[PDB]
């Protein structure tokens, strides 16, 4: 069993720069190494095969190299469409093995998030449940903290967070935070507040609503 | 025998060989006809590509001075039928090998292309090998019992043999001796219409290629970088004719 | 014009077999070397085996021998992959790949992917909830709208808005598993002159259950 | 002498499950490995030979694998008829060697043993000998310990144990323990005790009798 | 990557002597080693190629030798025209690599330095800046240390040093040291001192001036 060991699981870079991904073999495999690209929610696409041969399709931007046990994929000048996972594969002997995932992220400049709070819909409040959502869209970097306030008091239980990966088009990130309460508990308080603190501002972005006024 | 399993990117090897021995000479008042297999007009049956076997068509054409004679791989258009430019030696891989269409030139009414002809072809199978690359038409399942734990991959079943002209001797020579056109095979009994005569000659018995070596420098010791190697070949002919005046 | 269609996602209880199919790889005289790849969210990609139509040769991995069975129908068709005693470690996306004509390394032609979920419970349809702004404290410019998908099983769900139209300014958030049920969120940003001027509707398609359509109103 | 080392001597599983038996070679033997099945009171039957080739007879249920020095037999979905011993054999060079035994067993369910103690019969006491027996019937798993006490003191010498194999009907085990003493020594003590300790109970099962009272 | 390791960066000798430069390979390269000569301000010229074969030219004075991993260039009797850099190169396998520089110098020793200190010019003091320079000319060997004193206190910040290579005519070295201060800072001190310590004297050569007196 030939083990494919890729250096880093994640990789940082910026638009236009040059990136090199390394793949180390546990045995000599000559040039029987292939590289693949996989975007989220899609099937992998072949990029390089036979160490340094581009497949029909793949731009000269991508170049493979290496032999024996050290192999490298190089991306000379980048585009937003290159944000995906990159795998190396060995086919010198059975069984065929792949390397660990490698995520390529962009270092593009840092935007402040856009925060929108939404009270529970009238339809969901008829089911006995109440979900308050708070969308944080198009921010960079990834580090961000969301704080839920119910009548000014911080609420810890009942929060569900879902962070999006880096957007393939503008290199931004998104996050959804959902506070799910029972209708009885939702109707016992008035003020609901979603506060987002991010390094792009020294004061948190506050979005709030009142149950009585809305 | 051999060999296990090394199919890869490029398995091409530097290989040399000698061709099949061929002597022939023809005379007529019209140029000779040659036949060769080329990429045929598309297509018999229908309809789709790609990378499939090209359709074959037997093309009859006029043999020009400088066309290649058959070697040990048939009379075909290697430029179209072999797209890898690497299945036959370099002197035929980009041209076409033509073979004389004796049947057509003999069956034409007037017979202006064959006053007479002489020929001697000989060859044997020197070595055998198989081609690298994907088998376009694999062996049917009924003819091979698949294995094998290992193996499992059917080896390349595209076999071709290198030719060899065998012995060349003076007793086998067709030239340097006169030929008298006593009777012609066709109706044209040696009449040179248009006051012209086409004489076709193929002689592979004097195909020796001379090796030339020129020195760029002369180091204290022997170094290959000091010399350039060249290939040169020569052909010497002396055409002698004797004509008879005729009135009509 | 060289794409591979598979069987489709399936929810199976533990201890039952499942059969996956492929298409347009495996013809007479041609020739292909079909491979199958398993994708576990933790182990990345794992090669299963290599099958050759026109011969029916079979090669497997010692890890999957006795777990995965491979078959090939020479007419049409090809390539069936079936798994026997299904456990929690078999919950993965399986791909049918064919390098052009032959060989191992090359997978330039991948299948669409088939998500197999081996677990108990049963397919629960999603609950779609609109996410509209609050009163009149927003106005211009541009408005964010959302649809909340809660309490469904299994992954995935397909969330679209204007019937495929308008693909810019949308955000699909990854699902979160809580109480053995999934929860998805989706947001879209449109100019204030668009909503509520023209209707905005979100469509939630769940292949193992039911498609839903919900329009957003003030 | 190529040593065939099989991992475990016993293996537990249930009908329908998947079992894998491993066989490790002390030398490279290529694929010159064969597998055999032997039921109690019968001669071994050939199953797989040449690493992964089934013999005429053997169902597709059995699959062999491995090469060089690691070989494996896999049983994809089981039947009751598969409960037997399994051996691996090397035939790369003389002398031919086999692996240790490997018993495939059914697990069933966890029973506590049934302990019955029997003093020497009046007939055996006429011959000058005295045997005290203790039957431990229908227990699972196999691991169990019997302790003999004579007037509360543990007795080591004179014990004969006979463990039964797995019952073909209910998958339980049985064990007989016989303490054989001379009549003179038997009549010099009063209390005789047979204690069975098993994982199904945190206290030993005690069966005892007194010579005077019985 | 085959690493070419040359022994010394600098080498001393005199006209007529015999010099041997060593080049050690990290791998066996047979005889695929070449030697080059590079003079300052010119492009390198090949000397020996294929380990021990002289190129068209090239005086028999130069001789190459070695094989495998140890290679040597020998200059049997020298001329002034041989003072330059010498490189060894490997071409057994890609990528091609070269060795570190090796300077061949003449050892006509030894002179004591000539130290001259210069206060800032009246013209530079009109720009708000003040540079004090100290020239150390025609000394040997290269090892020398300059110490700046401002009112007797050693000054570290603001010093710029520029050492000259060996002079082609008399084999001596030169060095310039420039202490650059603001005019405000220059006019706030009186005593400025440049001290040069060199192995040719056990006491430093001191050159000084006073701002008020000059």
């Amino acid at each position: 069993d030939i083990v494919m060991t890729q250096s880093q699981k994640f990789m940082s870079t910026s638009v236009g720069d040059r990136v090199s991904i390394t793949c180390k073999a546990s045995q000599n495999v000559g040039t029987a190494v292939a590289w693949y690209q996989q975007k989220p929610g899609q099937s992998p696409k072949l990029m390089i095969y036979f160490a340094s041969n581009r497949y029909t399709g793949v731009p000269d931007r991508f170049t493979g190299s290496g032999s024996g046990t050290d192999f490298t994929l190089t991306i000379s000048n980048m585009q937003s469409e290159d944000l995906a996972d990159y795998f190396c594969q060995q086919y010198s002997s059975y069984p065929l093995t792949f390397g660990a995932g490698t995520k390529l992220e962009l270092k593009r400049a840092d935007a402040a998030p856009t925060v929108s709070i939404f009270p529970p819909s009238s339809e969901q409040l008829t089911s006995g449940g109440a979900s308050v959502v708070c969308f944080l869209n198009n921010f960079y970097p990834k580090d961000i903290n969301v704080k839920w306030k119910i009548d000014g008091s911080e609420r810890q239980n009942g929060v569900l967070n879902s962070a999006t990966d880096q957007d393939s088009k503008d290199s931004t990130y998104s996050m959804s935070s959902t506070l799910t309460l029972t209708k009885d508990e939702y109707e016992r308080h008035n003020s609901y507040t979603c506060e987002a603190t991010h390094k792009t501002s020294t004061s948190p972005i506050v979005k709030s609503f009142n149950r009585n006024e809305c | 025998s051999g060999s296990g399993g090394n199919p890869g990117q490029d398995n091409r090897v530097n290989v040399g060989m000698d061709y099949k021995q061929t002597q022939l000479c023809m005379v007529g008042c019209a140029p000779p006809l040659g036949e060769h297999w080329g990429k045929g007009k598309q297509c018999t049956n229908t309809p789709v590509q790609a990378g499939d076997c090209p359709p074959l068509e037997l093309i009859t054409s006029v043999i020009q001075d400088g066309d290649m004679v058959d070697t040990g791989f048939g009379a075909m258009n290697f430029a179209d039928l072999q797209t890898n430019k690497s299945d036959v030696p370099i002197d035929i891989c980009g041209t076409t090998c033509k073979y004389p269409d004796y049947l057509q030139m003999a069956a034409d009414p007037y017979g202006d292309r064959l006053f007479f002809f002489l020929r001697k072809e000989q060859m044997f199978a020197r070595h055998f090998f198989n081609r690298a690359g994907e088998v376009g038409e694999p062996v049917p399942d009924t003819l091979i019992i698949k294995g094998s734990g290992n193996r499992t991959s059917v080896g390349s079943s595209i076999y071709v043999n290198t030719p060899s002209g065998s012995l060349v001797s003076s007793e086998a020579q067709l030239f340097n001796k006169p030929y008298w056109l006593q009777k012609a095979q066709g109706h044209n009994n040696g009449i040179c219409w248009g006051n012209q005569l086409f004489v076709t000659v193929v002689d592979t018995t004097r195909s020796t290629n001379m090796t030339l070596c020129a020195s760029v420098t002369t180091s204290s010791t022997y170094t290959n970088s000091d010399y350039k190697e060249y290939m040169r070949h020569v052909e010497e002919y002396d055409l002698q004719f004797i004509f008879q005046l005729c009135s009509i | 014009e060289v794409q591979l269609q598979q069987s489709g996602a399936e929810v199976v209880r533990s201890g039952a077999s499942v059969k996956l199919s492929c298409t347009a790889s495996g013809f007479n005289i041609k020739d292909y070397a079909i491979h199958w790849v398993k994708q576990r969210p933790e182990k990345g990609l794992e090669w299963i085996g290599a099958i050759d139509p026109e011969y029916g040769d079979t090669e497997y991995v010692p890890k999957f021998q006795g777990k995965a069975t491979m078959t090939a129908d020479t007419s049409s068709n090809t390539a069936y992959l079936q798994l026997s005693s299904l456990t929690s470690e078999d919950t993965a996306v399986y791909y049918c790949n064919a390098g052009h004509d032959y060989d191992r390394g090359r997978f330039p032609y991948w299948g669409q992917g088939t998500l197999v979920t081996v677990s108990a419970a049963k397919t629960t349809p999603p609950s779609v909830y609109p996410l509209a702004p609050g009163s009149a404290a927003q106005t211009n410019s541009m408005v964010t709208l959302g649809c909340l998908v809660k309490g469904y099983f299994p992954e995935p769900v397909t969330v679209t808005w204007n019937s495929g139209s308008l693909s810019s300014g949308v955000h699909t958030f990854p699902a979160v598993l809580q109480s053995d049920l999934y929860t998805l969120s989706s947001s879209v940003t449109v100019p204030s002159s668009t909503w509520p001027s023209e209707t905005v509707t979100c469509n939630v398609a769940h292949p193992a259950s039911s498609t839903k359509v919900d329009k957003k109103i003030v």
